[PDB]
């Protein structure tokens, strides 16, 4: 809502710019851990099929 | 205003004024909690 | 994710362009608007004399 | 510094701050409608003295009302210590009547009970500066007190009294004035030679519309979601020294109510609520040879001092069911006001919220008394076993017992505080149930 | 759901007469759970008014005529408005008084009316405040422009909402971008 | 039986509270806000620091927005326990609040101890003290770390945050006058205190870092933000005497929309002295034994509640000559004012008058528009001085129309008000609305 | 003339307050709000209670949701008035919030007592202090009923009230432990008291009611509540010195967004004790006469507000190696931080850093979250511990940087924090959204 | 202590109880000989202690603790250390002057899979069939002469 | 409740029937054993249903 549609702006060639700022994902965990990132085991670590279910399993 | 003045008895909307007299029928019983927690395991017999 | 940098990025930008290009930031008087003094003393400064009508 | 905490973004923040639709760093203060306030003194009619009744109408001064403050000059009969809140207790009662109707009426006692269970800190205090003499004034010091009334309309400008609405009902608040007030006129039952009478002004503070709001009242209906205070006197049931008394007190109270409130108290001296005692504050010259435990230090005749409170538990019944299970004397005066108020009350005062916050102006739950057939509070009361001279007796001792002295304590005061809607239209007020 | 039976029992020897007691089931509901305090006269008087028949286009500029209304024309037609509620579920609407009665004289011989008066509901125990703009002809006729209650006129909004607390200060608004944060997570997906 | 049987009996009166319900009270939806950190910087003071000198302090740009600012102080007693009255607050004279060279506003000792006096209660007035003064009975030689929390509009709420990156070409200072003298720190009374130690100041600024998203915006838009101001005159009090109630009409030179007036009489020999002084116990020094004096209070109880020692008889204020609200007891400002409209308990000598529900608040509620008013007066009476201050007995004895006869030293007077007007910030620049 | 004649003088800068009027203050509208009722229902304990037990309850599917928690005691004192300090609190160790068994929340006695020495205040804080402690000069063999508030999430506001009924699978579970020793109940400092009573216990949760409507969206809808949780480590303190200024760089081993952080120093062998002591009046047992000793505190005044006995000279928190702050005294954590952030007055010895604008409410209003900080530190700077405790000259006109040759006994760190995470429930099941 | 819920706690007492029930022989010995003093080692003596931890997967491989199928989830181990010691820092009741404070170290024998194996089980569901201990502490009856 | 006095009591609707009533005393002894006949009966000198 804020900032009402300027036409008359003349600079809407904003090609060379990087807007794009990827600092809050530099470090992440799966959700909310806290582990360093825990690089430990030098191998490749296979995707864990993480289903999203409830409570239970079944 | 109207002064509606409501008398006694429960378990009802407010559209009656009185339900009861001296003992209204409205009654309710505890919800016997921990219900779940008995087994209620049955008897059974050894080899004759 | 991305549009929610982009899109106020861009926002960014334009606005900045804006007083990047233009002094304090293109406007006029809205930007250096001196304090109104608005009170009333000024309503009671009277004539000292009254012309003879004509 | 503080950059290194807005690049700590985890997922656990989406619930905090993604898709932000607030922000703490701006405020917005709401435009709201013209008015001014105003105090204006009111005429007293009848005659003004100790035991006298005398009355005032709200003069249509302003648009609508709210705060009513009485004021009172009263002079020490004794020195420090003799009184307690005599502004207070001056004010026997007072009654709020619209077009002659009776919309509420408290009591010297609610007065006390109300601020001993609802006021705090420093609003209590001042309260008491107000009502009281708290800087160890001496015999024949003079003083303005100043008694706040608590009527609905004077609690909050949201319950405004619309007179303007009220062209038809004139509205009176109508006083009895003690026929004894401690330390003033009388000490004990002794009358105090030379006092003086009292001197008495109530004071209204008016609001003032501007034209658009002035007419919405003029002309709109309005229902007003109100307090009331119900109140009765019971005979409290005499506790002993070898037995506890129990009661069953029915509770003839009407309407969705929010708590009810009690005390037991000794008539005789205005305020106690407990047993008194020699020690420290719990009797006059408490503490020594001299003291004397049938009479109070008047001037710390409060107390958070549970040993000489009466109640050993309660609860309340509705139609001969348990409410909620019994509990100590103690919950009351310290649980209940912990949970629902956020204060502190003094001992021998007990309160049951059936609200989850009943000292605010909006409903928060209330029982209707209006539908039980019989609504009862029953009462057990300690054993008055202690030897109140004795200070190792009282403050040694268990949790089921209280002071000898503490039988003294036979007038029961059951107070119910309730919702009604006052209605005004047709130029004309009233409630919509009764 | 009670049974009420006969009771059957031997007849009695010397006498004929007993104790009946009659059964009983004390039980009142009310009209409705909120006092009605003008919309239901409202409605009940709006359906008696008349039609636009009395054709006093011209604003009439009534005047108020200040005296305690003993026996006039302001009582006249008052009491003539009244006794025109004869409905089958029209309430009685005692007369008691009026306050604010003012007559407005028209050119063309007509005396206009907006008379407020007071009447008391003896079924429903009350008072009410009416309106009535009415006008009279020449001709003796006493057109009704309207009936109703007062305080039923209400003005045109009611601005302020109310607020309860003195000083709460609510969460400003954050105010996002062009997308606003709905259309972005609708749109994708 | 139990809960359920009062949720059960509902009636018609029931439908006022509950019929057709709208809201419940058993789940709370919070609102998301945006991501943000809060980080007290040390700002630099340009000029010497110590008693009697000027110094000022220009707020760094290490932030974005900011809120409370605390001005630390190192003391040193220069006498025993009983000889400071919250001396970091007397210490510190005024402070004055510029952006862009423009005042905004400005604070006193005596109105820091007014506003304490009126506005703070509780707990919250009693850790106050314990960051202005020395309350555990600490003796001479004492040093301790004092903070005082300013009280500028931006000081009391987030949501008047300050936009420093809204004032792009503004500076924001802060210009602090230290007090020449601070009881029990340098001087005793009028003495000077040999040896006594200059104080060591520091001031604090908590700055708020904004994420991209509102960082942005604040820097690039223009605000509007409704805030507080103080405005203070100093007066001559008419002197009461033994043998009169003296009377005086004081023009009160005030503007803008005001929430409301306070004020005080006071001796501006005794910091946050505000009543007479008496040998009754916490009224002088040495109150209560034969070193009585009347002429020097107990410092550390200075201030107090017992309204004998209060000189105002009563009051009215006046607007365009005519009375505003009929004549009250001084009492009556003291007590019932603030209990109407604070909520707090207010020591005698201090007295409010308000002209809006809740003055306490941020939240404008109600206010009297001075600079639409050509003749605003305040009318004052005071009481009869004639008391002899060494006797407790006539003093606690005393009535309602007199005082001590050392009351005539209250002739300082202290008037104050706060209203409203607008902060507006754009392109970089800011200065109020109104002036 | 009166409130007419300010109310005309309306203008320009009345506009941005009364123009367009959206609200009024002399008309309430309530809102209608469902039904519900509330008991107090008594919980079954399961298993022997008494110094040194460990217990649990069941919460019983009494009524919908779930409030307010109170835990009975009944103790008596094993000596006279002043041997105790809030005993109850004391003899509650800990308690166990558990759902379906997933760990939720835990409570330390440490932690009521911290809790409450930063966010309860005034008559809240004293009407505390008369359930769980003896406060009008008890004597030996005194029996009171105590009452030991919960403080979980659910137990502060309605608004987060626990959907026992939506969580139809789970049980909803409290471990409470109970101290071995209480002080001036069954044990003097080390000693133990002969004779002394056993507590008795109970459990009481407030139940609330639903009526049909409500109760069935809680039982079938999905919920997500934002609620808070305590994070607690115990340390081993620098010890302090009179020969230097021992420093402590101490990890912290915190994860969450956090509300705030908070600690103390304490001598684990006196309950309550923040400070150091000495012969000052309160400090110490018969402080102030001959038999004053400063290896016993005065236990009924075991807290006090002087910080010269508090330890900590300074700290900063650095997150990752960077300071997230500069270094402040100690006594700003103890004074102006919870001026700051929640309004009352904390004790010597407790000390806060805000993350939040508001931490003492519900609203997060600002958190740091150390899941995302790989190493956050708490680095304490202590005071040089060389003050003759038992003499009031150096106990009290001491110097900033100095303490209480005793304070080498607070050899206790506890550090607790404050976040949030989300309970959610769904098809009868819940617990927490993040491990 | 997995995902925040409590998996199982166990105490210094349940270790000498259990020891008390389940060890024997040699192996109970050797036990003891990681855990004490058992050579008649005199005052000053130091030594290094093994104490094993007994929790089901400390038992057997065969429930061993597939940590790589807890992506999501920590696993921690919360240790309680005494107050005291008998013969280490405390005398029956007097607390022994100049008592070393404890060195400590945990360590955990970790099992590295082949690729087959070890994407089997991160990927895998996963039905550990364990032992808990439940233990509760009270009061004895006293028996008396 | 006293010597001489004559009481009431109206039967609450706490359940459906009712059957027996017990009439409770607490009385003291003016004299030694052997001064005392039935004393309770004595003193509930009558009971109207």
């Amino acid at each position: 809502p804020e900032a009402a549609d300027f036409a008359q702006f003349a600079p809407k060639n904003l090609q060379a710019q990087n807007f794009l700022t990827a600092t809050q994902w530099i470090g992440v965990n799966t959700q909310g851990s806290s582990l360093k990132n825990a690089n430990y085991d030098l191998r490749a670590d296979p995707i864990i099929p993480k289903a999203d279910v409830g409570p239970w399993m079944m | 205003t109207e002064q509606l003045r409501v008398g006694p008895g429960l378990g009802v909307g407010p559209e009656v004024a009185a339900t009861g007299g001296f003992h209204q029928f409205y009654r309710q019983l505890p919800l016997n909690i921990n219900e779940y927690k008995l087994t209620q395991l049955p008897g059974r017999l050894v080899p004759g | 994710e991305c549009l929610k940098q982009i899109l106020p990025g861009v926002r960014a930008y334009a606005l900045y362009v804006r007083d990047a290009s233009l002094p304090f930031s293109g406007g006029g008087e809205e930007a250096f608007k001196r304090p109104e003094l608005a009170t009333l003393k000024g309503s009671k400064v009277l004539s000292g004399f009254l012309p003879l009508d004509r | 510094g503080g950059l290194s905490q807005l690049v700590a973004y985890g997922a656990q923040d989406v619930y905090l701050t993604g898709n932000p639709q607030i922000t703490f760093f701006k405020t917005v203060y709401r435009r709201y409608t013209n008015f001014a306030i105003e105090s204006i003194q009111q005429t007293i009619n009848g005659s003004v003295g100790f035991g006298n009744k005398v009355s005032t109408q709200i003069s249509r001064n302003g648009d609508l009302i709210t705060d009513i403050v009485v004021e009172f000059v009263l002079t020490k009969g004794g020195n420090g210590g003799t009184t307690y809140y005599p502004a207070e207790e001056l004010l026997q009662d007072v009654e709020l009547e619209i077009g002659g109707q009776r919309i509420d009426k408290h009591y010297n006692d609610w007065f006390r009970t109300y601020d001993a269970l609802f006021r705090m800190n420093d609003d209590r205090y001042n309260y008491r500066r107000m009502t009281d003499w708290v800087n160890n004034e001496l015999v024949g010091a003079q003083k303005r007190f100043y008694v706040p009334l608590i009527f609905f309309f004077n609690q909050t400008p949201g319950l405004a009294l619309p007179l303007i609405a009220l062209q038809y009902h004139e509205v009176k608040l109508y006083f009895t004035l003690a026929s004894q007030v401690q330390g003033v006129n009388y000490n004990g039952s002794s009358a105090i030679a030379g006092a003086a009478q009292p001197t008495m002004s109530v004071w209204v503070d008016y609001i003032f519309l501007d034209t658009q709001e002035r007419t919405r009242f003029a002309q709109l209906p309005h229902e007003y979601l109100i307090e009331q205070l119900q109140f009765t006197g019971s005979e409290t049931a005499t506790p002993s020294a070898t037995t506890q008394a129990s009661q069953n007190i029915r509770l003839n109270f009407n309407h969705p109510t929010k708590y009810l409130a009690w005390n037991f108290n000794n008539p005789t001296n205005y305020g106690q609520y407990t047993a008194l005692a020699n020690i420290p504050g719990a009797c006059s010259g408490a503490g020594t040879a001299a003291a004397t435990v049938t009479t109070p230090d008047y001037g710390n005749t409060g107390t958070y001092n549970e040993q000489l409170a009466v109640l050993d538990s309660a609860k309340i019944q509705l139609n001969g069911q348990d409410r909620f299970a019994t509990r100590k004397g103690s919950y009351f005066n310290k649980v209940q006001p912990y949970q629902s108020i956020g204060g502190v009350t003094p001992a021998g005062v007990y309160l049951y919220s059936f609200a989850l916050k009943p000292a605010g102006r909006q409903p928060s739950g209330t029982c209707n008394f209006s539908r039980i057939d019989n609504a009862t509070l029953s009462l057990t009361y300690k054993t008055c076993s202690i030897d109140a001279t004795s200070p190792a007796a009282v403050l040694g001792n268990t949790e089921t017992v209280t002071a000898n002295t503490a039988t003294l304590l036979t007038a029961l005061n059951i107070y119910a505080k309730n919702y009604n809607v006052l209605r005004i239209m047709s130029g004309m007020g009233g409630l919509a149930y009764a | 759901f009670v049974v009420v039976g006969k009771f059957v029992e031997p007849i009695p020897s010397n006498p004929g007469q007993d104790f009946t007691l009659l059964p009983m089931d004390q039980t009142y509901t009310f009209a409705d759970p909120v006092p009605d305090t003008a919309t239901a006269f409202d409605v009940v008087l709006s359906r008696f008014t008349d039609k636009k028949a009395p054709a006093d286009l011209l604003k009439g500029a009534t005047f108020p005529e200040a005296a305690p209304y003993t026996d006039s024309e302001v009582e006249n037609i008052s009491k003539l408005a009244l006794s025109r509620v004869k409905g089958p579920d029209a309430p009685v609407l005692s007369f008691i008084s009026v306050e604010y009665a003012a007559k407005g004289v028209d050119n063309k011989k007509n005396t206009h009316y907006d008379i407020a008066f007071m009447v008391y509901d003896q079924v429903k125990n009350f008072s009410l405040k009416l309106v009535l703009v009415a006008v009279l002809d020449a001709k003796n006729k006493l057109w009704i422009k309207k009936f109703s209650s007062f305080n039923s006129f209400t003005p045109k909004d009611k601005g302020p909402k109310g607020v309860e607390n003195i000083d709460e200060t609510p969460l400003a608004e954050f105010i996002p971008d062009f997308v606003q944060f709905s259309r972005l997570y609708k749109d994708n997906a």
